[PDB]
């Protein structure tokens, strides 16, 4: 699961809201060799610890907003979770372990057309049809 | 001081003088719509005597019947009737619509009626409550001219 | 004049015709406008 | 000379026949 | 230590960087691919913040674009002096501030243009000036156009000086960082040096030109009889016959002064308290008194921070101890820190102290405009209704746009000089941790109050058409009187010394002669709803600007906004659609509501004068209003300013063609252009338009004329800019020609 | 022209503010089934042609009635 | 839920997946250019829209598209 | 054939000529403009006849017209000029003065220069080598 000390933060209002009780909320989870002070993407700043750091955000653009950060920092290290209500803790970044900037091996080309971007089929080729244009079986 | 709400930072509010406070916690706290202890339908009647009892005043005096006196009574009723009619028509239609699956979300406070039984009973106590104090201050400004008269002793 | 009269035949009617629907029944319209826009489907 | 007080009465209840003919193409059109 | 340091010779002096534009930013420098190279070159010329890194380097640029700029204002200043020697009616104006109307800047005689030059009175052919630069040199005693020509020579040898002096703080010896960090001993020459100097300088020039000058003046004197300012100083003898308590003598008048017999100077130093009822200004007795207990205030004052001799306050202890254990118990919330760490806020960066400056000079300029109207400071100003409202008008946009670059560059310091380091805690951090709650109840009072002041408007304008004007808020049905400000009305009057300071307030009617200077201003319905309107707009400008100084960091949309920047158009139709998100689209956004709170100030204004206060005074004591009365009845239904105000008083600049106020009738007609022609950049997007070029430069491609400088459809930042760049030209210019051919058309 | 001048991300930061306001309130008891957002890019310049136009048709269409009906 | 297509016009500078900032896009192998990579987009549940991806893609009429649908909770960026 | 009378014998233009000011601008500008046909409210009109006004219609054509294409073909002859240099993205910001002249007293003969590049076809550029859209 995920554990760790907050950090010092004197209470917000961009916080969380009746969304992140109710339907889905994030924590990021990085630890620092220092004491230094850093930008909420909540608004304000806050001091992270020198152990496990453990922050609840409201959405993922929050959490690598915070994680493009912690790398101008030098700390690369940081795990996101995804927290539904019930308490399912899922890992969702980096889900390999590996930051998606860096290549891989095992994954997948998934949403991946086999044409140029220019031909692809006009709507009229997909009239009354289910798929649109951009889904287009043929090449 | 102002401390972070309940003691979590990441929550998105602040445990400051004005909702945190031993008074106006203690205020907000027992107010009809948050007192412990009461059933929906003694909350709602409680609720609805005291906004009976005011909305018929700006129309009595600024309203297009001020002129009168019998019948600037009656547009002041006439309007508190209307306001409290749609009003509680519009929370048994919250009711109906918003509880279908997500009870105010099933997993909390400042709205203690997440039961769809407990808002039904609530519009049967501001429909009662807000026209038994449009009624009373009603009886109470058609009957001003022998108000006037016991609270000044002139009735000997 | 000082009133709202009507020469025209059935004059009582947009006595209560213009009450009903334009602020009696908009209300109960837009309750029931409203009970199947959020209505849920299973 | 305008029409009599019965023959608004009369296109009252002449009209609910568009009125009621109304509904059934409005639900048969699956709102 | 409070040393100079400066640096010799920093940077050269060459022709070089002149045959290369674009040389600041790197990106500029290596050519010319499209047009957008053409306006980003203006764009950035100026934002020196992002020319070099280190702010040493960059204050050398601040500093050195102030003097030429100071020669910039002394070449105008030069051009103000000189027109009233070479163009003027001045001698003329002078004789007789009555019936001769001011002017300056006469026309040529080409294109039949000079229709323009109408009979100004005594056989001038000008342009009625509205700018109050006649009634302005009459107060400081000048009285022939020599005097005027040798000031306008001597600017321009101080704008040569002010120039000379920008090469050499530049070029020669440019100051090093440590020399622009002692903000405390800046603020003791400028208290003091210039502020307190300045007004003692002046109390000096008031007392030897301009007070012997303005008494000669009321008896007449003719310009023949008056002396020149150097006989009241060379010849002390004819300032005896006036003035007659003190000696007036070299060294034998001024030890009154430090004996403490200062019995001696109370004719010349008074306090009355009024206005100068044979010319309508205030008195230049209490002029000159006045400059000289601001003297004496600004040069004490000027010794209250710590220089270098270790007496004094210091700004850097001052700021730090406002902590909570130090406070009254009622404001203690801010902080344990409490604004520690804001002295380096205000002293390394130039945009936190930009957004003060700005918003401080903005508010200045209103104060200065709404006391130019209730205490008139010069002689037949107040009569001149063309220079009253000219002046209030003027002061009040300029006042009003350095509001709104008091909350762009408030802006600008968040998203690049904000340090979430030194601003732990502070009172800085804990605004940005609740912004969501100023915003919650700004927001709301804009909403009060947009109902509980237009709606009324809208309220009045029902009951008017209906026919029941006693359901609305009139004097005559239900009246909201203004019950605090007809108190301090009240209080006022009732605390004169013996004269009634400032006759807006109550008692007597100044009616120097022919035309009518201060009045009473009343307050009843129509004032308590207009006052209203402008509580309004107010907010929503401060809704709009504040919104864009708390969220430049970022949102609960954008999280990480101060990494795209302060000026960027939008973060793609993602959320939604996330278009004007910045901080920018929120100085866009203010400068249209900035438009919309001023212009209905200078609308308010414009119709009180002339209904309660401006008019002619008869042989018995009544006054007949320009308009009569007309605000009280007819200002409280937006048909009313429909009808009464905007139709009813541009009856003026409508019927003035083949006139003298021709001009006039055409900077109206040019400025209704410009508004609609800002709303081709405002309503439409760049994409229809780069796809509209397209079309075009195939049309060039076809005939072989193409160009290289790739012809570029402007920027969703540079098409918004240039829209609201029109809509507060074309909308000022056509009050600018209202005010204008209304007012001088009856004088 | 508050459709057209003014654009979306303006009014999506400030219903984030109204809607913070009214979570943290008491005695609101209501609460939105469907989150207010502030409405979309290609409405609002539908929604800013609407009122351009109807005060277009309502201000020449009470113009040309009351300017012939009066002075004919 | 929206649907960022990825072409084979690509060149496998890494740059839409920097910008990406939600982590949509990811680095994948391929064969088909000098850094033997592609990107590939998994996590299309979290795209944001925001089209930022395609500002950074440097082939001309970029390799990577984002085709704005059915707009969800996590797909307008609401935090309420 | 028209209404318009000249405004010599035009009644209600010499009320226009009769009480006016004389500097420079309503006097030998308004005795040259009586020749000129004018209304029934004496302003004069520009009317398209046969041959009475053929060539007096046909300055404001070929005066104008002229230097139409002469800035246009000067402004051409310079782009073409720049192109041929290799250096057209510097020379169109820093004007190269000695070549503008020098493309100017080339245009001034611009029409016989038009058709020497009209039938030599290089007036136009051909299709397959101008830049279009997926059309
Ligand atoms: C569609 C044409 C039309 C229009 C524009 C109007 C308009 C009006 N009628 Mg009406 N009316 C109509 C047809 C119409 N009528 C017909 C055919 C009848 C015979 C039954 C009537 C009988 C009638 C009476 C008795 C009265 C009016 C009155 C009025 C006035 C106020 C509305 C009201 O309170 O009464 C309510 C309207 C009704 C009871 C009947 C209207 C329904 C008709 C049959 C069809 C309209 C629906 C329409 C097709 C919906 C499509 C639009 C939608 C997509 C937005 C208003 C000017 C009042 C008046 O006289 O003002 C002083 C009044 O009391 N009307
Ligand atoms: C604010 C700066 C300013 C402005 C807007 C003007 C504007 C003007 N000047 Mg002025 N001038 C200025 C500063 C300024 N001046 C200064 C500092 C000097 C002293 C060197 C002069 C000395 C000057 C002279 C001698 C004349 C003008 C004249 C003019 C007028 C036409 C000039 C032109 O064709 O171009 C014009 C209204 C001309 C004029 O007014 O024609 C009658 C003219 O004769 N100016
Ligand atoms: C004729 C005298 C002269 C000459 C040849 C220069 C030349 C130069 N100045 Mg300059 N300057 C001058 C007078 C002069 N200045 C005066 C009178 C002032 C006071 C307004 C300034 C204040 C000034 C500033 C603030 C800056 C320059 C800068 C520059 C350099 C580039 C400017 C450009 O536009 O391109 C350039 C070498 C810029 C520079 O040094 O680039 C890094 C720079 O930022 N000057
Ligand atoms: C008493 C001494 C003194 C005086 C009179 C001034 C005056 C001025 N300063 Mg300066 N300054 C001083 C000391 C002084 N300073 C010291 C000790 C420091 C070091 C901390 C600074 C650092 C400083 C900076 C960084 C800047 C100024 C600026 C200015 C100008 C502001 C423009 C204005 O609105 O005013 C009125 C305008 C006038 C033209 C009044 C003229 C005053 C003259 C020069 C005084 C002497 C004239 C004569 C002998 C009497 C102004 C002329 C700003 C500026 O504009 O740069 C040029 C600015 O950038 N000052
Ligand atoms: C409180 C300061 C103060 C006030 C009320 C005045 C007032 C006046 N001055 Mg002035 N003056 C001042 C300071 C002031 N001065 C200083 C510091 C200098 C030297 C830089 C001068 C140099 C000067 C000259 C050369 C002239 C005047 C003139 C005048 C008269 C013209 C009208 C006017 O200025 O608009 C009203 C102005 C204001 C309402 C405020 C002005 C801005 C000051 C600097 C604010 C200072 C901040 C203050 C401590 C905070 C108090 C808050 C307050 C602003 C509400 C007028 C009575 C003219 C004259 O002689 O008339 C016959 C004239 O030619 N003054
Ligand atoms: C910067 C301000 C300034 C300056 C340069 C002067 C300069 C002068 N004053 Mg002076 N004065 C001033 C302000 C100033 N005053 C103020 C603020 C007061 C108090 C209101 C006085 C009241 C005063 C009196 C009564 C006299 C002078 C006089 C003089 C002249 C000779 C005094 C002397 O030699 O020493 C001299 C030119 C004397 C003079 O020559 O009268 C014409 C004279 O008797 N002054
Ligand atoms: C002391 C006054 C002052 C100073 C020094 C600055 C300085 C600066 N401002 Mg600024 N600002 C001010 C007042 C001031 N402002 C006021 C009063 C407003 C409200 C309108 C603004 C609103 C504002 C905005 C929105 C922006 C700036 C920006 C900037 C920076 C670059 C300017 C530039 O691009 O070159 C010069 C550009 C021009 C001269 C083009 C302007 C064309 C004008 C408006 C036409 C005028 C019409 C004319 C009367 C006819 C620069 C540091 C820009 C920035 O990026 O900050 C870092 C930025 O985007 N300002
Ligand atoms: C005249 C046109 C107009 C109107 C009516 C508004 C109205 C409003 N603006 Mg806007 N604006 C406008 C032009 C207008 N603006 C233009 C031209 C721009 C271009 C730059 C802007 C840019 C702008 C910004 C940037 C902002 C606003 C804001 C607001 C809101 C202010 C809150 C308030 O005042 O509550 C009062 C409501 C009113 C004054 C509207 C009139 C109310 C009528 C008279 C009563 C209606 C009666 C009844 C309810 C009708 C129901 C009948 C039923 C049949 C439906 C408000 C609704 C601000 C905001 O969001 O506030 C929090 C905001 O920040 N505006
Ligand atoms: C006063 C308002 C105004 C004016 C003058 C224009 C003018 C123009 N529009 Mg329009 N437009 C407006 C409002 C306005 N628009 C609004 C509110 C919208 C809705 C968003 C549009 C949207 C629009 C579109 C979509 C298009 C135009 C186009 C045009 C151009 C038409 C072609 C032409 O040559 O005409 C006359 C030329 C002029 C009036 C230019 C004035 C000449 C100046 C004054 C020279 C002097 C300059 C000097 C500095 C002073 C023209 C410049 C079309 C276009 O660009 O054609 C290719 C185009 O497709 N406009
Ligand atoms: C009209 C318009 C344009 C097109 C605007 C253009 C093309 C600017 C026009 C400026 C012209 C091109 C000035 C160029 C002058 C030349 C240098 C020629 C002068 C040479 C002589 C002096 C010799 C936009 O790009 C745009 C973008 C976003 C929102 C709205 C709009 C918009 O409304
Ligand atoms: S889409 Fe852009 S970043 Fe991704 S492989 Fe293609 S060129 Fe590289
Ligand atoms: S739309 Fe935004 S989140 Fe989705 S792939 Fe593009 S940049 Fe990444
Ligand atoms: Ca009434």
């Amino acid at each position: 699961t995920l554990s760790g000390q907050t950090p010092i933060f004197g209470g917000s209002t961009g916080g969380l809201l009746k969304k992140a009780e109710v339907e889905e909320k994030y924590a990021i989870t990085w630890t620092s060799p220092k004491e230094q002070v850093f930008e909420m993407p909540t608004g304000g700043a806050a001091i992270m610890r020198q152990g496990q750091n453990l922050l609840y955000l409201a959405r993922k653009e929050q959490c690598i907003a915070l994680g493009g950060q912690l790398r101008k920092f030098k700390i690369t290290d940081y795990k996101i979770y995804r927290i539904y209500p019930n308490g399912e803790t899922v890992y969702i970044h980096p889900a390999d372990g590996v930051f998606p900037e860096k290549v891989n091996q095992g994954r997948e080309k998934v949403r991946y057309n086999d044409r140029r971007i220019g031909q692809n089929p006009s709507p009229s080729k997909v009239k009354f049809s289910g798929i649109a244009t951009y889904d287009a079986p043929n090449s | 001081i102002i401390k972070p709400f309940k003691g979590d930072p990441c929550l998105g509010n602040l445990s400051t003088p004005i909702n945190d406070s031993p008074l106006a916690k203690a205020f907000i706290n027992n107010l009809p719509a948050y007192r412990k202890g009461l059933t929906p339908f003694m909350r709602g009647l409680e609720i609805g005597m005291a906004h009976g009892y005011f909305l018929v005043g700006p129309e009595v005096v600024i309203g297009p019947l001020r002129e009168s006196a019998h019948g600037a009574n009656l547009s002041g009723l006439i309007t508190a009737i209307y306001i409290a009619v749609s009003a509680c028509l519009g929370i048994s239609i919250f009711a109906i619509t918003t509880f279908q699956g997500n009870p105010k979300g099933s997993y909390d406070s400042l709205r203690p009626l997440r039961t769809r039984e407990e808002w039904s009973q609530l519009n049967g106590g501001i429909f009662l409550g807000a026209m038994g104090g449009a009624i009373f201050a009603y009886l109470l400004l058609e009957n001003f001219d022998a108000l006037d008269a016991i609270l000044r002793g002139a009735v000997n | 004049m000082t009133q709202l009269t009507g020469d025209y035949a059935a004059s009582w009617l947009p006595w209560i015709m213009i009450p009903l629907v334009f602020y009696i029944l908009p209300f109960p319209v837009f309750a029931i406008l409203f009970l199947w826009i959020q209505k849920e489907a299973s | 000379m305008s029409i009599s007080d019965t023959q608004v009465y009369i296109a009252l209840v002449v009209a609910l026949v568009p009125g009621f003919l109304a509904w059934r193409l409005a639900t048969e059109l699956y709102k | 230590e409070v040393r100079v340091v400066v640096d010799n010779d920093p940077v050269p002096t060459s022709f070089q960087k002149w045959s290369q534009p674009g040389h600041f930013d790197r990106t500029l420098a290596k050519g010319a691919k499209t047009t957008t190279w053409i306006w980003n070159l203006h764009a950035n010329a100026h934002d020196f913040d992002t020319h070099t890194s280190d702010l040493e380097d960059i204050s050398r640029k601040i500093f050195a674009a102030h003097f030429g700029h100071l020669a910039v204002v002394f070449i105008w200043l030069s051009g103000m002096y000189f027109h009233g020697a070479r163009f003027s009616n001045f001698e003329a104006w002078m004789a007789n501030p009555t019936g001769i109307k001011p002017s300056a800047q006469v026309v040529w005689p080409i294109f039949g243009q000079e229709i323009l030059n109408g009979d100004m009175g005594g056989g001038f052919h000008g342009i009625q000036i509205t700018s109050g630069l006649f009634q302005m040199w009459r107060a400081a005693g000048f009285t022939n156009t020599f005097q005027l020509y040798c000031t306008a020579i001597g600017g321009l040898v101080m704008a040569a000086l002010m120039l000379f002096a920008g090469w050499f703080h530049y070029h020669k010896r440019a100051p090093k960082l440590e020399w622009f960090q002692n903000t405390q001993s800046m603020l003791n020459h400028h208290l003091a040096g210039l502020l307190g100097l300045g007004s003692l300088g002046w109390t000096g020039h008031l007392i030897h030109v301009s007070l012997p000058t303005n008494k000669l003046l009321d008896t007449g004197v003719a310009l023949k009889d008056i002396p020149l300012p150097h006989e009241f100083i060379l010849n002390p003898s004819l300032m005896n016959k006036l003035y007659p308590h003190a000696d007036w003598g070299f060294v034998k008048g001024v030890v009154p002064f430090f004996t403490l017999q200062w019995g001696h100077f109370t004719d010349f130093l008074t306090f009355k308290g009024g206005l100068n009822p044979v010319t309508g200004g205030l008195w230049l007795t209490d002029v000159a008194h006045h400059h000289l207990a601001i003297a004496v205030m600004f040069i004490i004052a000027g010794h209250m921070y710590r220089t270098n001799w270790g007496i004094g306050h210091s700004i850097k202890e001052m700021l730090d101890d406002a902590r909570t254990p130090n406070m009254l118990p009622f404001l203690s919330f801010i902080g344990p820190v409490g604004h520690k760490g804001l002295f380096e806020v205000l002293t390394t960066s130039w945009h936190a102290q930009l957004s003060i400056n700005l918003a401080m000079l903005g508010s200045l300029s209103i104060i200065i405009a709404h006391h130019m109207y209730a205490m008139p400071p010069y002689p037949y100003l107040a009569t001149d209704y063309g220079t009253v409202v000219s002046l209030f008008t003027h002061h009040v946009w300029i006042g009003g746009f350095l509001i709104v670059g008091g909350a762009a560059h408030a802006a600008i310091y968040m998203v690049r000089d904000y340090d979430p380091e030194q601003n732990f805690n502070n009172v800085l951090d804990r605004v940005l941790r609740h912004r969501d709650a100023i915003i919650s109840h700004l927001a709301w009072v804009c909403q009060f109050l947009g109902f509980h002041s237009f709606a009324m408007y809208c309220h009045n304008d029902t009951m008017r058409a209906f026919g029941r004007p006693q359901d609305m808020f009139s004097d005559t049905g239900i009246q909201l009187q203004p019950v605090f400000a007809q108190w301090l009305q009240h209080i006022h009057t009732m605390t004169i010394l013996h004269d009634p300071v400032s006759y807006a307030f109550g008692g007597g009617v100044v009616a120097v002669g022919g035309k009518v200077a201060m009045m009473p201003i009343t307050l009843g319905t129509a004032d308590f709803l207009i006052h209203h309107i402008h509580a309004f707009t107010i907010h929503v400008t401060v809704l709009v600007l504040l919104k864009g100084v708390l969220f430049a960091r970022s949102s609960r949309l954008i999280p990480d906004k101060a990494n795209l920047g302060f000026r960027f158009p939008c973060d793609g139709p993602g959320r939604g659609g996330t278009c004007q998100v910045s901080a920018w689209d929120h100085v866009f956004l203010g400068l249209f509501w900035m438009y919309n709170s001023l212009s209905m100030v200078i609308f308010h204004f414009f119709w009180k004068m002339q209904s309660d206060v401006w008019g002619t005074v008869g042989a018995d004591g009544v006054v007949t209003h320009i308009t009569g009365g007309n605000f009280a009845t007819s200002s409280i239904t937006n048909n009313g300013w429909l009808r009464d105000f905007l139709w009813a008083q541009s009856t003026q600049v409508i019927t003035s063609y083949n006139t003298s106020l021709s001009a006039y009738g055409l900077m109206f007609l040019g400025g209704h252009f410009i508004f609609g022609f800002s709303l081709m950049f405002l309503f439409s997007g760049r994409g229809y338009w780069q796809e509209l070029i397209e079309s075009i430069v195939w049309a060039h491609n076809k005939l072989k004329v193409a160009p290289a400088i790739q012809p570029r459809a402007l920027s969703i930042i540079h098409g918004r800019a240039v829209g609201v760049a029109h809509y507060l030209l074309g909308g000022i210019v056509t009050t600018w020609a209202f005010f204008l051919a209304r007012m001088t058309a009856f004088g | 022209f508050m459709f057209l001048i003014t654009w979306r991300g303006y009014w999506q930061e400030l219903i984030e503010t109204l809607a913070w306001a009214h979570e943290q309130t008491p005695l609101s008891f209501g609460y939105w089934r469907d989150k207010p957002v502030a409405l979309s890019i290609v409405q609002a310049r539908l929604v800013g042609l609407t009122h351009f136009t109807v005060g277009y048709i309502a201000t020449y269409g009470a113009f040309l009635i009351a300017s012939t009906a009066s002075k004919f | 839920s929206h649907t960022v297509k990825i072409y084979d016009t690509c060149i496998g500078c890494t740059q839409c997946v920097r910008a990406c900032p939600t982590d949509v896009l990811e680095m994948v192998p391929w064969d088909g250019c000098r850094a033997g990579q592609i990107a590939s987009s998994p996590r299309t549940e979290d795209c944001v829209g925001c089209k930022r991806c395609e500002t950074a893609c440097p082939t001309d009429f970029l390799s990577i598209r984002v085709y704005l649908g059915a707009e969800t909770t996590r797909s307008m960026g609401l935090a309420y | 054939n028209t209404t318009l009378v000249p405004c010599y014998k035009s009644p209600a233009f010499v009320e226009r000529m009769k009480n006016a000011p004389d500097s420079y601008y309503t006097t030998k500008p308004l005795k040259a403009y009586s020749q000129l046909l004018c209304g029934e409210d004496g302003l004069p009109r520009i009317a398209l006849d046969r041959l009475s006004l053929a060539v007096d219609v046909a300055i404001p054509i070929a005066i104008f017209l002229y230097t139409a294409g002469f800035i246009g073909w000067s402004g051409r002859s310079y782009l073409q000029a720049i192109k041929k240099q290799d250096k057209a993205e510097e020379k169109e910001v820093f004007i190269d003065v000695p070549l503008f002249i020098s493309c100017m007293v080339m245009a001034l003969f611009w029409p016989m220069a038009v058709i020497k590049e009209l039938l030599a076809g290089e007036l136009v550029a051909k299709d397959e080598e101008i830049p279009i859209s997926v059309r």
